[PDB]
């Protein structure tokens, strides 16, 4: 692949609890993503499994809908259990369990006592897709956003807020993620988290409209 | 930094030096007189209707019977205070309304029937200057039995026992106290402060007033007009200084910031869980059997407790030094309003 | 309240006034389902120490009184909550686990430990919200002649962590050389077998382990208990059990826009404020009861026996646990004049009272 | 002491109040010692001549 | 040499800021008042410095007692003798004695000796089984090393509460002398008393 | 004795503040009343209503 580096430019919040509160300030620990950090502005055209250190920010600017997929496991190598997401369409369709045709594996669209499985509706909802995973006490978190923009070069600035819509409860250990290839060019953003301590500002309803990055800078330390 | 600019006054052993003109200048000082008034009720707030809690608070003694003391003590304090201050005069004067005071403009200062409130254009500018805060002296359960708009802070405060108690003079009987003492001053000089209120026209006043400062009484009715346009150009120009700058009043900014921020962290300082499991009651008496709950109601309330007589501490000590400028406002009102001082700085 | 016979003339604050609730509002789940224990609890063979069957239960009414039916464990050994309340009290995803392990390696299986199954096995958290039922099994599962089938790792690399199944037949080895099954001096045994028969001691036993982890979250209403629901009442103040927290307010309209996946209404003190009906989706407000403070106005017990009564901060039609209002209040006892004298006990804004003979009565004045 | 921290961080908000409390002690021991002192608006010179 | 108590306060957590202003300023403004008081007399406290000689400064300073200015004019040199004989005896009364500046030596002692104590407040177990922290992590498992580390969390949040509230009663007391030391400085020093013992 | 020993020192150092708040207030007016031998009884004040 092309390995391309730019800037966060102030987002990567999402809301840590899901509970309603308006008009105030609060301050949460948790694993945001900080705030201008070095992001990978990968091309994928010529891939090993990049390692999942705590959090992917994982985001696509694809208006044609190419990135489709992902996997994750430890060896993914049809020797740990693993894990499987294949967005079927106007379908979800997760497995705990592997097939493992190769390391990168190229489906062709042209199990030893599997555990849970599950259906539910499309995956995928001037245009800024965003999709920030983490995998907190065996509990596999999935977080998004569909964000209208302007600018289609870099990561575009300004703020955003990003909602959570689908709660798993497996998926064990995963040290190891990968995007889909599937053939019937690309561009897929990829950061990593870390734990921070994020002061959220709420308007008069429950939407993120500005936060701080706590450690940025001792102008925030003092905001903080 | 710079302590100021140099100066090297020319001393010689028969040089003077003699003034040959005046300025009049009116300042303006600011002082706090009384704080906010609170009571907390124990059970509202380290319990919260629940009896098992209220057994085991039971077993302390009496720290809250204490508390509540102290309250009290500071909340008839804070009266005594306002009443130190402002009413000392006997009789409520009033002013003649022929407008004329030697040509004198107390245009600003004395009462205007336009408004309900009586109140002149300065105060109306203190008044409007210091923004207040949610402070719910009134009947505030009115506006929280329909939980209306957004969470609001008194309200909030007011349901976890904590209760604002309203002063007992209200603004407009100050503001009568105040143009009591106007009308006192401006017509009768410094004997209504010292008996039977006798009348005396302005300039016959002010010469007697230069007269006290070692002035001879005739640089006065020789300079009568000058001396009127420049008290009124200094009148004009507190009033255009209150009006720009908003940075004056910051005394008593603080004094509602602080008790603002004192009874916010009494709120906040039951979301704490103080070494228990959970900072919630309910969820405290329904998950464990009674020896376990026991403990961790316990562990809640000692952290509490604690809260609250730090809470208690410091009001103590603030109302120890709002007391202090209370006496210092009082004896400022008694010497330099109702008589002339001779005290330099004072 | 002043622990005395006689009391002087002035004002006293004696009690606080709040009104109780009438009913209940009870709005349980629904399901019409039951999990069946006879299918975790007497299995033929269970599991080894990594081959814990995740047994994940949901969407079930589940009975906590016939578990004493069952294989004979002394105590239904919870950490965080009593097993006499889980019939009321109800979690959100129960997650059912169950191992074969030593005599003297039970005491692991407690949240915060050290030892062999804390570190190389199915290691509880610190923060565990559950159940952990053991009993001694020399009757069923103690083959005799060793056991292997309840096999161990007794020497691991890196600590294995809560739910971080480790099923690999792998080797590990470390020190000098590369091994590959070469059992004498490097390459050690991988993975050993427990050896479970009668002749050991009593601290070295086989004993089987079930474990249930009864976990809390604000999670949407999943897995409940047996606790009959009753109906909805609304604009008084009653008792509530909205999901799973309680507590008792007034329930009025609300126009504050809920986002879709928020919930509850958690406040500055860490109370609840505005939350959601589970079953008739309106996302309504919680604001508790009228109380306030009550105050008592005499004049000296030497002089007369009546009182005035000051219910502070209320409107003066909530008054229940001569009627005047007041910015302080209102008053009950106390006649108003529109006279004004000099103030004899403060009660508010303005507002004094005296003990007048205009026959006597207690009076109130600006 | 990271385990000293993580419990004392469960004690609430004693810490800031505490640190608020000798902020306003330190202020207002310079606010004393400048509304004692500085009471001149220039710093006038003795004459040479004695 | 040893382990100084400063070095030990300072590493214990506890900071001593230095004042706004140093000992020169306060200094300079001893200087400035002292040169206003001496050569204008209390005209620059009132507005502008107007020179004076010192003799008819002290003639309205007499004037204004009760006598008149011809007792000065006639004696002006008995008075200056009189006034160097009794500010010589302040350096007699003040190079041999050391217990004048008893007040200001309380301020100083009582300050070291909070310090003092809040730091021997750390030594103690407040019924835990060591008063050193790393002997209680490296000594036992988790669930007992946190009993033993809330007994002393609860023991020096009350030593430093103590240290706090004591603090805030002593600036009170101080900001109390602190005010009457401006009213001195503003009534006596930039110009005359007619209060008693004042 | 360990719960009892927490619970009378509590009241002890209640009872200490207390008194220390106190002896502030006291000695603020034992000076306000040393002032005012010094002022109306040795001599003749000008101040008004002191
Ligand atoms: C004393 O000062 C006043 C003002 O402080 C002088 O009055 C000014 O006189 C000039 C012309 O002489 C006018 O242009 C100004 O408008 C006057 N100002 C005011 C406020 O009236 C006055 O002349 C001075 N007298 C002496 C003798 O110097
Ligand atoms: C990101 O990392 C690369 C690594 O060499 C570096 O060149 C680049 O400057 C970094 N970007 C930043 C710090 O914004
Ligand atoms: C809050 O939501 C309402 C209803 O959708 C909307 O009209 C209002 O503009 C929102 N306020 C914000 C986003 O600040
Ligand atoms: C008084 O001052 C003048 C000017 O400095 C000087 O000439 C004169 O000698 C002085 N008088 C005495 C007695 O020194
Ligand atoms: C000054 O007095 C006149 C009355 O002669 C009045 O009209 C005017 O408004 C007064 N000035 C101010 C600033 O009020
Ligand atoms: C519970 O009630 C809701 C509506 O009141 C209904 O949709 C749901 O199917 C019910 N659940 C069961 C298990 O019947
Ligand atoms: C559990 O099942 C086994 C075999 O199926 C049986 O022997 C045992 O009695 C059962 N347990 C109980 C409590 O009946
Ligand atoms: C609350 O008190 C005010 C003041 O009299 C009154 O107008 C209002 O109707 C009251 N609200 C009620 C009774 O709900």
């Amino acid at each position: 692949r092309t390995q391309s580096y730019t800037n966060s430019f102030t987002r990567g919040v999402y809301y840590p609890d899901k509970v309603f509160r308006s008009s105030v300030l609060h301050s949460t620990q948790d694993l945001f993503l900080p705030f201008f950090s070095n992001v990978t502005w990968f091309h994928a055209i010529h891939n090993p499994a990049l390692p999942f250190n705590d959090g992917v920010y994982f985001a696509s600017t694809e208006k044609s809908n190419i990135i489709r997929g992902w996997i994750f496991g430890t060896t993914l190598d049809s020797k740990t259990q693993s894990l499987l997401i294949v967005n079927n369409a106007t379908n979800v369709v997760i497995k705990v369990c592997e097939f493992q045709f190769c390391n990168d594996p190229f489906l062709d669209v042209y199990a030893n006592n599997c555990t849970f499985e599950y259906v539910s509706q499309p995956f995928l909802m001037k245009n800024l897709r965003e999709f920030v995973f983490k995998n907190i006490d065996g509990y596999f978190k999935i977080y998004s956003k569909h964000t209208p923009i302007n600018l289609e070069r870099d990561l575009p600035q300004g703020f955003s807020a990003l909602e959570p819509l689908v709660d798993l409860p497996i998926g064990i250990n995963i040290t190891r993620f990968q995007t889909l290839l599937a053939l019937h060019a690309a561009a897929y953003y990829v950061g990593y988290l870390q734990p921070r301590t994020f002061l959220l500002k709420y308007n008069e309803n429950g939407t993120i409209t500005d936060a701080v990055d706590c450690a940025l800078d001792p102008l925030s330390e003092t905001k903080c | 930094m710079s302590l100021g600019a140099e100066n090297s006054v020319a001393y010689s052993n028969n040089s003077i030096a003699i003034p040959t003109n005046f300025t009049i200048s009116v300042t303006t000082e600011i002082l706090p007189v009384s704080m906010t008034k609170t009571s907390v009720d124990c059970t509202m707030y380290i319990c919260g209707d629940s009896t098992e809690c209220s057994n085991l608070l039971l077993q302390y003694g009496s720290f809250c019977t204490q508390l509540k003391r102290a309250l009290t003590g500071i909340a008839v304090e804070q009266d005594k205070n306002t009443q130190e201050v402002f009413a000392q005069v006997k009789q409520i004067y009033k002013t003649p309304p022929i407008k004329y005071f030697g040509g004198f403009n107390f245009s600003q200062i004395l009462p205007d029937p336009s408004k309900p409130s009586k109140r002149s254009f300065i105060e109306d500018l203190l008044f409007n200057k210091v923004t207040l805060a949610d402070a719910g002296f009134i009947k505030q359960y009115g506006d929280c039995l329909g939980d209306i708009a957004a969470r609001d802070l008194i309200c909030a405060q007011k349901f976890n026992g904590l209760t604002v108690l309203p002063p007992l003079l209200t603004d407009e009987m100050i503001a009568q106290y105040t143009s009591a003492l106007l009308a006192g001053t401006i017509t009768s000089g410094w004997t209504f402060g010292a008996g039977a209120a006798l009348q005396i026209p302005f300039a016959m006043q002010m010469a007697y007033r230069f007269n006290g400062i070692g002035v001879t009484q005739n640089v006065l009715y020789e300079n009568q007009k000058l001396i009127a346009n420049q008290f009124n150009s200094a009148i004009g120009k507190i009033q255009d200084s209150l009006s720009s700058t908003a940075s004056a009043l910051g005394k008593l900014q603080d004094v509602v910031n602080h008790n603002a921020q004192a009874l916010n962290t009494l709120v906040k300082q039951l979301s704490s869980k103080f070494g228990a499991i959970s900072s919630v009651l309910n969820d405290i008496l329904s998950r464990l059997d009674k020896v376990e709950a026991e403990v961790q109601i316990d562990r809640l309330i000692t952290g509490r407790l604690q809260s609250l007589q730090t809470y208690v501490t410091q009001q103590l000590i603030r109302a120890a030094e709002i007391r202090a400028s209370a006496n210092l406002a009082a004896t400022k009102m008694s010497e330099c309003v109702l008589g002339q001082s001779k005290r330099v700085d004072f | 309240t002043l622990k005395s016979f006689t009391v002087e003339k002035g004002i006293y604050q004696t009690s606080n006034f709040r009104v109780q609730p009438t009913e209940s509002i009870v709005r349980f789940p629904n399901i019409t389902n039951l999990c069946p224990f006879h299918e975790v609890f007497n299995a033929t063979t269970f599991a080894s120490v990594y081959a814990w069957n995740r047994k994940r239960i949901s969407n079930c009414v589940a009975d906590y009184s016939v578990i004493y039916n069952f294989a004979p464990f002394f105590a239904f050994k919870c950490y965080g909550v009593s097993p006499t309340k889980l019939n009321d009290l109800c979690f959100t995803n129960v997650y059912a686990d169950s191992f074969v392990i030593r005599g003297n390696e039970v005491s692991q299986i407690a949240p915060g430990q050290t030892g062999n199954i804390a570190d190389y096995n199915y290691k509880l958290p610190d923060d565990f919200t559950g159940c952990v039922i053991a009993w001694n099994s020399n009757k069923l599962d103690s083959k005799p002649s060793g056991n292997y089938n309840y096999l161990y790792r007794l020497l691991r690399k890196s600590k294995l962590k809560p739910f971080e199944r480790d099923i690999s037949t792998e080797i590990y080895q470390a020190g000098n050389k590369p091994c590959n099954g070469v059992a004498g001096p490097n390459c050690y045994s991988p993975l050993q077998s427990y050896g479970f028969r009668p002749t050991y001691g009593v601290g070295h036993q086989p004993y089987r382990v079930v474990v249930l982890s009864f976990e809390l979250l604000h999670a949407p209403a999943t897995v409940c208990g047996p606790k009959k629901s009753t109906n909805l009442v609304k604009n008084k103040c009653v008792n509530f059990n909205f999901n799973g927290l309680t507590g008792t307010g007034v329930l009025t309209e609300s126009n504050k826009k809920f986002l879709p996946f928020q919930q509850f209404g958690r406040d500055i003190a860490d109370t609840t404020d505005a939350v959601r009906d589970p079953q008739t989706l309106e996302i309504l407000d919680i604001t508790p009861c009228s109380f306030g403070g009550v105050s008592v106005i005499t004049p000296g017990t030497n002089t007369s026996n009546q009182v005035a009564v000051l219910y502070q901060g209320v409107n003066c039609t909530e008054v229940p646990v001569n009627v005047f209002q007041t910015r302080a209040g209102c008053l009950i006892g106390a006649e108003y004049v529109n006279n004004s004298y000099e103030c004899d006990i403060p009660i508010g804004a303005g507002i004094c009272a005296s003990y007048q003979t205009q026959s006597q009565s207690i009076i109130a004045y600006t």
